[PDB]
Order: C-alpha cells, then sequence, then structure tokens
C-alpha cells in the first residue's frame, strides 16, 4: 500500500517550455534510515520504463540536466527545463521506502505545436481483398494538430455510420502532429452496388470540410 | 552490460498456469535481487515479488512462484482474462536499474488465425501515401515494416482494432511522387504467434 497520486494526469506544453510533474503519497517516504526512496520514470511506446531520477533527485546515467527532482517527504516533483519532443511519453513516481512498491498512474506529457491541417488519402477496396468477398475502404487522415477530429463516411452522398473502424495514433515523437485511419468496410456486393465513396474531414483548421473521394 | 533477456509473447487458455523467464546477463545474477512488475494497457504499474528467498506482494500472493538460477522464472496461477498483461522481470537498486523488454501474455481459449495483408494504393502530388491493410489476425503483435524496415521517416503504424473477434490494422508510408511507381516498395507483414511473414509488393 501507499498510493502515488499523480497531477496532472495530462500536460500539454511548448517546446523550449518548463514543465512539473506532481506526484504525492499518502504515507511519509522518508526511511527510518533517513532515505527517501521516490524515483521517476519514463516509459515510451512499447517501451519498458527507463529510471530518469532516484531518491529524489539524483539522475540515472545518461540522463541530462533538463531533469531535476524536488521533493520531501510526501510531496514530490519531476520538472524538465526545455521540454523537447523526444520527452514525450508517460512519466510515473514510484516509492521503494514501504513494502510494496508502488507506482503512479502518470502523467502524459503532450506537444503543443502550430496548428497542422490532415492530409486525406482514400483507397478503394483492392482486386485481392475483393476475390475473397470482402471490401474495406480505407481513409488516413495525417499529420494533424490538435487530435480533434471527425470522420464520415459517404456513400453516393449518403452518410455511413455503422461498419466503421477508426484508429488514432500517439503524438508523432518527430513533428508532434496526430494522424488516423478510418475504414469503412463492406461486402463485395454492397460495394459493387453504389458509385462514389466519400471521406469527409472537420478540423477547426478548415470552416469546409477536407473530402476526398473516388468514383467506382 | 546487463541484459535481461525475456520471452516476447504468450498465449495461454484460461485455467492453465504458464511459467516465463528471465536471462540474466552481463552481471553476477548473485548480486541484485530480482523484481516483478505487471503493466494492463491501461497505463497502470504493480510489483509482484523478489527473488530463492522469495518475498511477495500480497495481492499476489497466490498468483506468481518465484523459482530462479542465468535465468528467474515466474509462473502465474489459474489465468483468467485480467491476468493479461506485459510482465517485466528488473533490478530495481536505486541507481542500477535494469528492466526486461517485457512478455505479453494473452489469455484466451481463441484459435491463432494468420493475418491477410491487402496492399492499398491510391494519382497526383509532391509525394504519394501507401499503405496495407493487415486484417483477420489473432492473438496480437504483428510488425509491419517497409522496404525490410529500411524505410522509416514517413510511416503511420496504426493501432489494432479487434473487429468481429480479430484483430485488423494498416500502416502508411508517404514517399515522393517520382519514385513510385518507379520504385517498388513493399510491406512486409511478420504474425509470429502462427510463424508468418508476408511481403506485398505495391504496384498501381
Ligand atoms: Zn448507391
Amino acid at each position: 500500500d501507499v498510493v502515488m497520486t499523480q497531477t496532472p494526469l495530462s500536460l500539454p506544453v511548448s517546446l523550449g517550455d518548463q514543465a512539473s510533474i506532481s506526484c504525492r503519497s499518502s504515507q511519509s517516504l522518508v526511511h527510518s534510515n533517513g532515505n527517501t526512496y521516490l524515483h521517476w520514470y519514463l516509459q515510451k511506446p512499447g517501451q519498458s520504463p527507463k529510471l530518469l531520477i532516484y531518491k529524489v533527485s539524483n539522475r540515472f546515467s545518461g540522463v541530462p540536466d533538463r531533469f531535476s527532482g524536488s521533493g520531501s517527504g510526501t510531496d514530490f516533483t519531476l520538472k524538465i527545463s526545455r521540454v523537447e519532443a523526444e520527452d514525450l511519453g508517460v512519466y510515473f513516481c514510484s516509492q521503494s521506502t514501504h513494502v510494496p512498491r508502488t507506482f503512479g498512474g502518470g502523467t502524459k506529457l503532450e506537444i503543443k505545436r502550430a496548428d497542422a491541417a490532415p492530409t486525406v488519402s482514400i483507397f478503394p477496396p483492392s482486386s485481392e481483398q475483393l476475390t475473397s468477398g470482402g471490401a474495406s475502404v480505407v481513409c488516413f487522415l495525417n499529420n494533424f494538430y490538435p487530435k480533434d477530429i471527425n470522420v464520415k463516411w459517404k456513400i453516393d452522398g449518403k452518410e455511413r455510420q455503422n461498419g466503421v473502424l477508426n484508429s488514432w495514433t500517439d503524438q508523432n515523437s518527430k513533428d508532434s502532429t496526430y494522424s488516423m485511419s478510418s475504414t469503412l468496410t463492406l461486402t463485395k456486393d454492397e460495394y459493387e452496388r453504389h458509385n462514389s465513396y466519400t471521406c469527409e474531414a472537420t478540423h477547426k483548421t478548415s470552416t469546409s470540410p477536407i473530402v476526398k473521394s473516388f468514383n467506382r | 552490460q546487463v541484459q535481461l533477456q525475456q520471452s516476447g509473447a504468450e498465449l495461454v487458455k484460461p485455467g492453465a498456469s504458464v511459467k516465463l523467464s528471465c536471462k540474466a546477463s552481463g552481471y553476477t545474477f548473485t548480486s541484485y535481487w530480482m523484481q516483478w512488475v505487471k503493466q494492463r494497457p491501461g497505463q497502470g504499474l504493480e510489483w509482484i515479488g523478489e527473488i530463492s528467498y522469495t518475498n511477495y506482494n500480497q495481492k499476489f500472493k497466490g498468483k506468481a512462484t518465484l523459482t530462479v538460477d542465468s535465468t528467474a522464472y515466474m509462473q502465474l496461477s489459474s489465468l483468467t482474462s485480467e491476468d493479461s498483461a506485459v510482465y517485466y522481470c528488473a533490478n530495481l537498486r536505486g541507481y542500477f536499474d535494469y528492466w526486461g523488454q517485457g512478455t505479453t501474455l494473452t489469455v484466451s481459449s481463441a484459435k491463432t488465425t494468420p493475418p491477410s495483408v491487402y496492399p492499398l494504393a491510391p494519382t497526383t502530388g509532391s509525394s504519394v501515401t501507401l499503405g496495407c491493410l493487415v486484417k483477420g489476425y489473432f492473438p496480437e503483435s504483428v510488425t509491419v515494416t517497409w522496404n525490410s524496415g529500411s524505410l522509416s521517416s514517413s510511416v503511420h503504424t496504426f493501432p489494432a482494432l479487434l473487429q468481429s473477434g480479430l484483430y485488423t490494422m494498416s500502416s502508411s508510408v508517404t514517399v515522393p511522387s517520382s519514385t513510385w511507381p518507379s520504385q517498388t516498395v513493399t510491406c512486409s507483414v511478420a504474425h509470429p504467434a502462427s510463424s508468418t511473414t508476408v511481403d506485398k509488393k505495391l504496384e498501381p
């Protein structure tokens, strides 16, 4: 036990700015031997966590001075001096003063960057998929910012809402933009019955929706 | 340097027991405690135990059973759907912190099923976006590369969604217009559960 709580849960910050992540404990973290075993890790997507700071303010080999830990007893703080795109991920705090060692929930740090409109692309079903009886028509909305975007499928001007799957991408570590795939799947027959397949995206960077279609 | 060699994935039917290993190398095993942590997709991180004088977390009292010795194993017991998470082994001693790659343990009665890979070709522009559609696979864990992985600069891999009991996912890549179809790009999809590896050439 001993619950570690972090605040904030999501922390947006523009490049070059400072970022502060707070972790507080449900009990004092000062061991009877005088050490405070509070630690901070950074978990990047599809990777195990890596240590940044241990025992409140000591850096692990390699970790740059942008990162600094402070705190005492129950309140601890991770500060980042100049956020860089390479810094995005989920920061966790941990304590090993008390058994069982316990972790916090996470503070997903996300970069604030200039607005970007998505670049839509639509692809009709392949011959290969078609010969198997099904037909997925896919649409990619790549490299946009902010993550808020709405996609609409229209089959011959008629809106399609069932059978569509949408997947997002975490903020891209290279340019802080987001991406998304919308996939309308139908049978060969439903597909062969219609003509125009449209992918419409409403994103704030445009008053008028970005549309993309192909006629069969 | 310290290397903690762990299995990549494991699929087991609910109710069975599974024993995950962690091959320690690069250091004298005998000097540091071997820890274990569980992480469920939804971020959360939980400690399970250390070790052959084992010290456990009380919640995982009757689920784990640590053994050792070159290796340290963790045996989980009476698996449920809740038991599907990433399990790591680690040396968490202060300035000495090393984590294994993790072993994804999918607990399911489902049957492994290989992916169907369809190419997605479009036209005009200063660059062209192509992609592949990987559908029908189980369990997750599929890797999609472009040109044996030599094309990485503009690759967006989209998370796997669960459509009708089987996973689906797409990957996209954007190359300059003058290079396609002048040069072919091909996407490689590897589903290890079924020992599948299929390439798909991107033709107009
Ligand atoms: Zn129609």
